[PDB]
């Protein structure tokens, strides 16, 4: 159903992999569009103009020569509507960005090792959620500066935490890491609600310690599981075994919110299969009403499936391994990035 | 299937509440 044609392409410079690529989904309707991109020690914006131009913005140029960021993710000040971008990396600090200015405003230190992604909750601008390779998450709340909660522990992930995704409400959070496991973590607990309002309120802030998941698989994939996001009650997560798995906790009739944190049982619902993908730490994506899903492969190729129901999108030049993709808010546009610091623009025909 | 469904909802109330807001431009 959909066709893309590619109009345009660039290298930084710096010609290290960029691992991180999210257009801003929080610009209102009428605005140009624009996405940040993560590699090396840079965090770039560009904005996307007519005739497949992709004009440079500002660049984020770490003191430090040997930061790697690995992920990056928009948000907005809850009080003043000013966009801001978090960026987090190989030094496990996360980075509050000003977009406008490129400074950052502040920074979060307290993760043991490396931040492989960053998330933000879908209705509270305020709430990060960061996932590392100490075995754990960390949801912190960005206006009072504080961690509201660190997941893991007794029950948590065994090695590092590669993914995690809010679901459409932001009641739960699923995660998934180098243990080949799937982890359910509820926030819209009473616990957890109330840690979340005690934030707000903030002697040092006590931090919760969630030991305990509410649910737990490692029966979908054999090896190290490096992106999940919700599919509404349903999950989609891929490994490096050419298939990005859609399935759900519990029998084919359980409920979400049912889910006992015993429950032994999962439901493969399909697979989306592809090839030339099997290495290590590799993103896909979805557009914002989750009608299309992107994954890039080792290669150069950019796979995209109708969810509502494959395209194949090569171009020559486009032989670098695509380590994440990002559609813009109203999918006309879907940026890929590369291991040798290639973008690339598809525009939707 | 009714997951579609749950989609359509839920991703029209985050719609919504974007919709409301006047985020300014980067
Ligand atoms: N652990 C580790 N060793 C070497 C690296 N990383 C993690 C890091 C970030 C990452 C994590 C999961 C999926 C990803 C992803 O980048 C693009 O797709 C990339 C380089
Ligand atoms: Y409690
Ligand atoms: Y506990």
């Amino acid at each position: 159903k959909y066709s893309f044609k590619c109009v345009n392409s660039l290298k930084e410079d710096h010609n290290q992999p960029l691992f991180g690529v999210q257009f801003n989904w929080h610009s209102k309707e009428g605005d140009p569009l624009v996405f940040a991109t993560v590699g090396s020690n840079r965090v770039t914006l560009y904005e996307c103009h007519s005739q497949g131009e992709i004009r440079l913005l500002q660049s984020y140029v770490d003191a430090d020569a040997d930061e790697n960021f690995y992920t990056c993710a928009w948000t907005y000040d809850s009080n003043t509507s000013h966009p801001l971008l978090a960026v987090a990396g190989s030094r496990g600090i996360i980075r509050i960005i000003n977009p406008i200015t490129m400074q950052c405003i502040k920074h979060y230190v307290g993760h043991g090792n490396a931040i492989n992604e960053l998330k933000f909750h879908p209705r509270d601008p305020n709430l990060l959620l960061s996932v590392s390779k100490d075995h754990a998450l960390r949801l912190w709340n960005i206006q009072t500066d504080t961690l509201v909660a660190i997941f893991g522990g007794v029950e948590g992930h065994r090695d590092e935490v590669l993914s995690a995704d809010y679901d459409l409400l932001g009641e739960k959070i699923m995660s998934c890491g180098m243990d080949h496991s799937l982890k359910l973590w509820r926030i819209n607990s009473k616990r957890m609600m109330n840690a979340i309002k005690e934030s707000y309120d903030y002697r040092p802030f006590i931090s919760q310690k969630i030991h305990f998941p509410d649910f737990s698989t490692r029966d979908i994939h054999r090896n190290y599981v490096d992106c999940v996001r919700w599919l509404g009650d349903l999950i989609l997560s891929k490994s490096c075994e050419n298939a990005i798995v859609c399935w759900k906790p519990g029998k084919m009739e359980d409920d979400i919110d049912k889910i006992k944190p015993s429950e032994s049982n999962v439901t493969i619902l399909g697979r989306f299969d592809y090839s030339q993908c099997d290495i290590w730490y590799m993103r896909f994506s979805m557009d914002f009403w989750q009608k299309m899903l992107a994954l890039g492969n080792q290669v150069g190729k950019l796979y995209v499936w109708d969810l509502e129901v494959c395209t194949t999108l090569t171009h020559h030049k486009c032989g670098a391994a695509i380590r994440q993709t990002s559609f813009s808010r109203d999918s006309s546009i879907l940026i890929a990035v590369c291991d040798d610091a290639s973008i690339w623009r598809w525009d939707r025909l | 299937s009714s997951n579609r469904q749950k989609i359509l909802e839920r991703t029209e109330i985050l719609n919504q509440e974007w919709k409301q807001r006047r985020i300014q431009p980067v």
